């Protein structure tokens, strides 16, 4: 049965309430009839006697006060494993390729805690990239974390391309690409170039893009790093390559202008570096096995000093800081050796 | 310590009988009226994003849902409206008309023809409001769009199914490079369509003299929401221009749709926002102002000849359609760090 | 302080006891529901973030000798809203509302020395020369005035005190 | 027709017959939860800065003594808690 | 209406030299000064008013909103003193007013153009200060209730401005010509308000103090002065 029913429906947020006795829990995940069609519906807060506010998985449009809602009593948990290499997947986990159904036999919950600290691992092997100014200025090592820092036009995606090809190719393992917030039109050339370059069989993807609700596009990066966990536990090296962490954060100020929290500076959320961590402490290296993660991070107006390059920039191992003025010049790649660097150097 | 529109004759009717009957839920009234914003009570059945049907002929859009209270923002002249009013919701999400016979008109936000040449001869309607092609519906890129402007087409190559921003201060050229750009589409078998939104009235009749001297007028379509115009209409103005070019890019053709002053939709968006009491953000922007433009241009793409030949049940088989986009945007003396131009 | 925010209940309800000529009844069911509101265990629970449904019933189940259709549909409503904790000022302005509609006003004399009975008939004939309304006059006796009679119509005060005389005098020089 | 101390006393006789009671002074329970902050109902003998227990070992701070409810903040995992919870 | 629009390229010669060569008005145009305090909008507005009299034959009309007092009796008085003043229609909601007067005292002066207009003349409308008629919008709004918009501004200003702006305007019976005096609060060419004043209008002349405290007068920036009809 249903137990509760919409009360507002304000943008993104939706307000829904139940029975005192049966409320649910704060990332539990809700569903109600839109028309024709499931909508999913993600628990942010409890507030008073009976309520839940609540963030929309899709379409806002067409939805009523006074619908029923139903609480599936669990997180939103999206199938891992080995069903989903070659497979292009939406925030829930459904496929969104057209070749049929998953086929799991699994399915994790995208909220996790992070590895303990009695769980984590040192190690310092080197990864050759090929290319000169990153393998000189800023080496990798391997279970490391690597920001690509840039303004619009500067050469994350393309360098993100290269380095795809040269570490996959060489990598003889599993693979997992979140796009987050990413362009339809460059997710369709990235899906092509994989499969044209018969690699495809080895990389699971994960789209969230511009044009969908911000929910989706919020937990669109926990769902892939949910199986790049799936791929670790199992005792594997895998490579995440998450396209852009920016409108992850982004994402969130949207929601949270709705969800009622105070506004902080520079119009950024009050648990910006909250949520940061929550996400970057899971991406890591653990004594039973390795994440190796590429991440590109929009810098607004070259900035590099508000709060979202600012709080991203402690969690990274290797940090390549790619510069307009360099690239304007007509030099690529567009480093600059004056403020990359690794900690392997 | 506030008063949510509980008023006097209301509660005298709930003293009555605390759980007034079912009624209709399909109609309401009119509590409250001001600067284009409406408040309706009522409507328990009205659906988020729905159009709600006014005395006279005249529409609103209901945008916010909360506790026995429905705001709308009202898409035309609304001085005349009064409290107490009686309003009846539709089952509808709004809706253009659109076809092949729009070229060569002038039409406002709603579609109706505003050049005097006498009435339409569309072909159907289409939704305002619609979600782009998927991943695996797109196809990349590689034919060319013929600007014809030298440093353009060979430094910045503009491809069918792009979106290639136009972004400088006031007086600058933008509004005449796009026009040349439409002018060139003459004799291209691209289509254009031009959707003007808070211009004034004599600038887009001295545009659209211009497209009429060369023979380009012939194979455009102006959409226009003069900065007389309600908020609501200069806001909804480039979805409907998106939903023209859906047309053609659905059936396999071409077309380039020339978005003017993005900037002054996106004012719109705020005016309706903090009249709607919504929380405000940076420059006093919603904080869903992104998610405005973000889905008006992810519309623009080339979709592959299988989602051609499953749109239209196998008539046309074999083409690409496309949809190209020319937004053009406003900078306060160049400042790229400024909240809509990021 | 819910002032501002008991006139509509206060209203609409008077409005609704005068169509059934009850008005005394409606004031008697709400004395009951103001003194419900002061019980040290219900101050307790109806600051609690209960629903209102459940709360609500709670407190209607406390409210015996009420009328279900009417006086108990008044209490969904203040509760739907949250606001029970203003019915010790609904109650007030109800009997403000009724003081008006019956033409009726009360007024305070006060004095240092208590008043033989013909002052304060004559103060009655007078002031009901002054105010349309029939007046109920209330004696307070305070040292204050030292002599003299202070006239309290509510907000509209005429001061025949010796010390106001005195303390005006004051000032003008 | 009833006097003050008259209805006063039925009052209370009828809070008492349908069980409407106050929390003891110590306790209290949650009636929000958001991003790591719970408001309590109740606590009204609890200090400023003094530490609130929760459920599974946990802890919390009582930060915002309000008229009606203690704000306090989680630390640790929040995410389990509930409105309703003493 | 749009269908009721009329376009003109006939040059309209002012005598000033740097405003005809730079920014070329036409009849049936809007002509806009932008300038911040005291750097002589109101001067050059009068020198426009003595030598477009020179060739034009037909009414004007003069809206006196939120500015000074004393310019517009000196200026009664030379239109008097001249016999020009039996052509001259004048409205006035001087600065010492309480913000509803001069908000709608704007409206009203156009109310007067549009009635010379549609007896199909040809008319000569005046604003003595545009920026005026926001300002009483931005003072009266947060006592209306409504949320702060950018630099404390009313959220609404893009239409009020708007709406006024679009009226007017010309006509296939009759053609209004107009001069808009524009202050720019704290020399900031870049508030919403001028800003936004900068889109509706055919030729722009900004007005810059750095030339002023030069002595070199009229002050015009040839670098920002604009026209549609060069
Ligand atoms: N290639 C060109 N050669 C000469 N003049 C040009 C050229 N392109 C544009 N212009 C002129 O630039 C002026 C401004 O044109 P336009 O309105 O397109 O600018 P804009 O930057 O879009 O301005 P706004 O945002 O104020 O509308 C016009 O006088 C136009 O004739
Ligand atoms: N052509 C000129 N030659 C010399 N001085 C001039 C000239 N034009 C303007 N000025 C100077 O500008 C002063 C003010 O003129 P005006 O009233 O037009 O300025 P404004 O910028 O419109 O001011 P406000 O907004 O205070 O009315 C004059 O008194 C004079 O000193
Ligand atoms: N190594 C490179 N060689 C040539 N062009 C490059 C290179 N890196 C970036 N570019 C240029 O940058 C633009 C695309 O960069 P992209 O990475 O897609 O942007 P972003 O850095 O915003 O993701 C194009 O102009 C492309 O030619
Ligand atoms: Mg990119
Ligand atoms: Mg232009
Ligand atoms: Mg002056």
């Amino acid at each position: 049965m249903a137990t509760g029913k919409i009360v507002q429906v304000i943008g993104a947020v939706v307000d829904v309430e139940f029975p005192q006795d049966a409320v649910p829990r704060v990332y539990d995940a809700l569903e109600v009839q839109n028309g024709n069609e499931r909508l999913v519906l993600e628990v942010q807060q409890q507030l008073g006697g009976g309520i839940v506010r609540t963030i929309a998985m899709g379409s806002s449009d067409g939805l009523r006060r006074g619908l029923d809602v139903k609480d599936l009593e669990h997180p939103i948990e999206v199938p891992v494993g080995k069903a989903t290499l070659g497979r292009i997947m939406n925030v829930l986990g459904e496929p969104v390729d057209m070749k049929g159904e998953i086929g799991e036999e699994e399915r994790w919950a995208i909220h996790r805690a992070a590895p303990s600290y009695e769980e984590l691992s040192n190690s310092q092997e080197l990864l050759e990239t090929g290319i000169k100014v990153i393998d000189l200025m800023a080496p990798f090592a391997k279970g490391g974390k690597v920001g690509l820092f840039g303004g619009a036009g500067v050469g994350k995606t393309v360098n993100m391309m290269e380095l795809i090809r040269n570490i996959a190719i060489e990598h003889s393992g599993y693979s997992v690409f979140a796009g987050v917030g990413e362009r339809t039109r460059e997710g369709n050339d990235f899906y092509h170039e994989m499969t044209d370059s018969n690699v495809i069989d080895k990389v699971s993807l994960v789209y969230g893009q511009m044009n969908e609700p911000p929910g989706n596009r919020l937990r669109v990066a926990l769902t892939g790093l949910t199986m790049a966990e799936k791929f670790r536990d199992e005792g594997r090296d895998v490579l995440l390559f998450v396209d852009n962490i920016y409108r992850y954060t982004l994402a969130g100020t949207e929601v949270s202008a709705l969800l009622g929290r105070m506004p902080s500076a520079v119009g950024y959320q009050p648990t910006l570096a909250e949520e940061m961590g929550v996400l970057q402490e899971r991406i890591t290296s653990t004594k039973t096995g390795s994440i190796t993660s590429v991440q590109a991070v929009y810098v607004p107006a070259d900035d590099l000093t508000d709060p979202s390059p600012a709080t991203t920039f402690a969690h990274l191992d290797a940090t390549v800081v790619l510069s307009r003025q360099i690239a304007s010049l007509g030099i690529y790649p567009a480093v600059d050796p004056l403020d990359s660097t690794s900690r392997q150097l | 310590q506030l008063n949510s529109t509980e008023i006097s004759e209301l509660i005298k009717q709930r003293i009555a009988q605390f759980n007034v009957v079912s009624e209709a839920h399909n109609e309401g009234t009119i509590v409250s009226v001001s600067d284009g914003v409406i408040r309706i009570h009522g409507l328990a059945d009205a659906m988020q994003g729905e159009m709600i049907s006014l005395p006279g002929n005249r529409y609103a859009i209901a945008l916010n849902l909360e506790r026995d209270s429905v705001g709308a923002v009202v898409m035309g002249p609304y001085a005349d409206l009064a409290e107490g009013m009686k309003v009846k919701a539709t089952g509808r999400i709004l809706e253009v008309p659109v076809g092949r016979g729009l070229l060569g008109r002038v039409v406002n936000t709603l579609g109706a023809p505003i050049d005097g040449k006498g009435p339409l001869d569309h072909d159907g309607f289409s939704a305002v409001e619609a979600i782009a092609p998927g991943v695996i519906e797109r196809q990349s890129v590689d034919q060319p769009v013929q600007t014809g402007y030298k440093a353009v087409d060979s430094m910045i190559p503009i491809g069918r199914g792009q979106r290639e921003l136009i972004i400088g201060d006031r007086q600058t050229g933008k509004t005449a490079l796009a026009i040349d750009a439409i002018i060139n589409q003459r004799d291209s078998g691209i289509k254009a369509i031009y959707v003007a939104i808070g211009q004034k009235a004599s600038t887009i009749s001295n545009v659209v003299r211009k497209l009429e001297e060369h023979g380009a007028l012939a194979n455009t379509i102006v959409v226009v929401a003069t900065a007389s115009e309600s908020a609501a209409l200069q806001y909804l103005a480039p979805y409907a221009g998106a939903a023209m070019g859906e047309y053609f890019r659905d059936r396999g053709e071409d077309a380039l749709i020339i978005y003017d002053d993005l900037s002054k939709q996106a004012v719109a968006y705020r005016q309706i926002s903090l009249l709607l009491r919504r929380p405000p953000g940076r420059e006093a922007f919603p904080g869903d102002v992104f998610y405005l433009h973000s889905r008006l241009l992810e519309r623009a793409a080339r979709v592959n000849a299988e989602y051609v030949e499953a749109f239209t049940k196998g008539e046309v088989k074999g083409k690409t359609g496309s949809l190209t986009a020319l937004p053009i945007i406003e900078t306060q003396a160049g400042d790229v760090s400024a909240f809509v131009p990021t | 302080e819910f002032i501002t925010v008991a006139r509509p209940y206060a209203k609409a309800a008077f409005d609704f006891a005068v169509e059934h000529q009850s008005v005394e009844r409606w004031q008697d069911m709400l004395a009951f529901a103001a003194e419900v509101t002061k019980n040290e265990q219900m101050a307790e629970l109806l600051s609690g973030a209960l629903a209102p449904e459940t709360l609500a019933e709670s407190f209607i189940a406390v409210a015996g000798e009420q009328l279900d259709e009417n006086g108990q549909n008044l209490i969904r409503v203040m509760a739907e809203n949250g606001r029970l904790n203003a019915l010790p000022d609904v109650l007030e302005q109800f009997i403000h509302l009724r003081a008006v509609s019956e033409a009726t006003a009360e007024v305070d004399v006060i004095s240092a020395a208590a008043l033989s009975e013909q002052q304060l008939a004559k103060i009655s004939a007078a002031m009901e020369k002054r105010l349309s309304r029939k007046v109920k006059l209330n004696a307070k006796i305070d040292k204050s005035v030292m002599a003299g009679v202070i006239i309290r119509a509510g907000d509209m005060v005429i001061d025949g005190s010796v010390r106001g005389r005195l303390e005006r005098l004051a000032d003008v020089l």
